[PDB]
């Protein structure tokens, strides 16, 4: 239950209760062109800069109100990694899928301007202790 | 020749450090270094 | 991947000590040798003497002091003399006026200006101030003039303010007046000394400061101070400066007589503009009057220079005063 | 009486110390000291 770590990235999964970032507005719906065993290809997302999708998942209705999730390895032009493999996934069916954020506060800031809500802590010290040996 | 104009006995010390006690707290009270109470007291608020 | 690392680490000081950007050099006046060296020493010390001191400022928060060395003339090697701390300084943010008394002045880019304290000396170009009040938010001080040997000069915006007191670095060597010396000042840190090749050089001209006596100090003319305006008869008022009775104590050009010194006397030039056409030595009083003798002679003299020193032994003192006024009265000025 | 022709104001001290880092070593590339780098290089041979 630590949950909690001094590092200099965000420490929070986008979207989450402390992010506190809208993710209905970058909300993508698309068909996929084609489907292979470890790739889901589609051009619509080829227009968007390389790794824009990386960290994202993507999400497809399969039966009533409920919908099954995949993460995403890595988003790179017109083709998507899907982690552990795109089985199960159908090949017209309607798939929704979000971006991914890498946690750096440039990142954080500049693509979601959440900056405010940043939790992590990118310069406030490294090592710097008041107990040490030799301040210089 | 004699006594200087002045003499250098000790340096004064200043740094400026940014640290945090963990999540959310409600009230600091007091702050004790070495035995000796520096500070005592009571804030609630954001404030100096 | 995706997620990448950031710098963070222990981001280190940057301690790297650099050299003296502000600096400067000036001669001891009696004022610190009284308060300083003892009676029996100080009495024995000859009219020729001369002490150096040097100011400066911290380039740098993380700069603690910096050591002074010093030769004589442009060749030899340095010598270690001592080090100092820095001396608070600030900027004129606007002219300061020629008037003696108090003046009020707002300071720019001040720094330590939490430690100035009132009483101290302060000296600014060539003129040596003490402070009155002290704003330390706003920054604004009330200055003194004409205290010490100095007397009020211009000052134009931009002007370097100095409080050494008890700020300065002192080589105790005695120097004979016209020896050139060439000092530089190392910053000194916890990370270690400047090295001597990037530290700034400069070279002062010694001029027996301590030695020469006093200017004469309240300069009031007709009742007026430093006035443009006289209606006919002219009266000038000057006051007799000791060196050996002040001692320690500044005394601005508002107080009156504190007596004369042995063998002090008084000379005042009187100038036509650009031409000397009388001179009077040996002034004992406080008052001159121009006899009526000259004045037909010299004839009508719109345009005045006054210009006043005190002389003993043939040593004239380091500063003087100077300007030139204008004369109304029956006979001056009737083209209007 | 007066400013004494010389003042201790400090001692330097010097010591010799023989010391092992473990097994044996391919390089020595640093040596830091209380937050400050005091030495750094490379040496892959018996040397000074
Ligand atoms: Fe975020």
């Amino acid at each position: 239950g630590l949950t909690d770590t001094y590092c200099r990235t965000c420490t929070a999964i986008v979207g989450d209760h402390r992010c506190k970032v809208n993710l209905v507005p970058y909300r993508v719906t698309l068909t996929p062109q084609s489907v292979s065993a470890w790739v889901i290809s589609s051009g619509v997302v080829a227009g968007y800069a390389d790794g824009w999708f990386t960290g994202g998942y993507v999400e497809w209705q399969v039966d009533g109100d409920n919908y099954d999730r995949r993460f995403i390895e890595q988003h790179a032009g017109a083709d998507l990694h899907i982690l552990g493999g795109t089985e199960g996934i159908p090949a017209g069916g309607q798939l929704r899928v979000y971006p991914g954020c890498d946690g750096l506060a440039q990142t954080c800031d500049d693509k979601f301007s959440n900056l405010p809500n940043f939790r992590g802590f990118n310069a406030m010290q490294g090592k710097s202790p008041f107990d040490g040996d030799q301040v210089w | 020749g004699a006594k200087p104009k002045a003499q250098t006995v000790g340096w004064r010390y200043y740094f400026d450090i940014h640290f945090a006690l963990g999540k959310k707290v409600d009230e600091v009270c007091a702050i004790r270094a070495s035995g000796k109470t520096a500070w005592k007291g009571s804030i609630t608020s954001n404030g100096q | 991947t995706g997620v990448a690392p950031p710098p963070p680490g222990w981001t280190p000081p940057d301690r790297t000590p650099r050299a003296i950007t502000v600096r400067r050099l000036i001669e001891a006046p009696y004022r610190e040798l009284a308060g300083v060296i003892d009676p029996a020493n100080l009495q024995l010390l000859d009219v020729s003497a001369s002490y150096l001191a040097a100011l400066a400022e911290a380039p740098t928060s993380l700069s603690q002091s910096y050591t002074l060395t010093d030769r004589v003339g442009s060749s030899g090697a340095f010598v270690d003399r001592g080090t100092g701390d820095w001396c608070p300084t600030g900027l004129l943010a606007a002219e300061l006026p020629l008037a003696a008394g108090p003046n009020v002045v707002t300071l720019t880019n001040a720094t330590r200006l939490e430690d100035v304290t009132v009483g101290q000396a302060a000296v600014v170009d060539d003129e040596i101030v003490r402070v009155d009040a002290v704003n330390y938010a706003s920054g604004t001080v009330t200055l003194a003039r004409g205290c010490a040997d100095t007397v009020p000069a211009k000052h134009l915006a931009g002007a370097r303010v100095w409080f050494y007191d008890t700020f300065e670095a002192v080589d105790e060597t005695v120097y004979s007046q016209g020896v050139t010396l060439q000092a530089r000042l190392l910053t000194n840190t916890s990370e270690g000394q400047l090295a001597p090749a990037l530290a700034a050089t400069d070279s002062l001209t010694l001029t027996g400061r301590q030695g020469k006596p006093y200017p004469p100090g309240q300069f009031r003319i007709n009742g007026s101070a430093y006035p443009t305006k006289v209606y006919g008869a002219l009266s000038v008022s000057w006051a007799k400066r000791d060196r050996i009775g002040q001692a320690d104590q500044l005394i601005d050009t508002t107080v009156g007589n504190i007596g004369p010194e042995d063998g002090a006397t008084v000379t005042l030039q009187v100038y036509s503009g650009t031409t000397l056409k009388r001179t009077y030595a040996g002034l004992t009083s406080s008052s001159w009057s121009y006899p009526l003798a000259e004045d037909m002679a010299d004839g009508p003299l719109q345009d005045v220079r006054l210009v006043l020193r005190s002389v003993r032994d043939g040593i004239d003192s380091w500063q003087q005063h100077d300007i030139t006024i204008e004369r109304h009265g029956l006979g001056f000025r009737l083209g209007e």
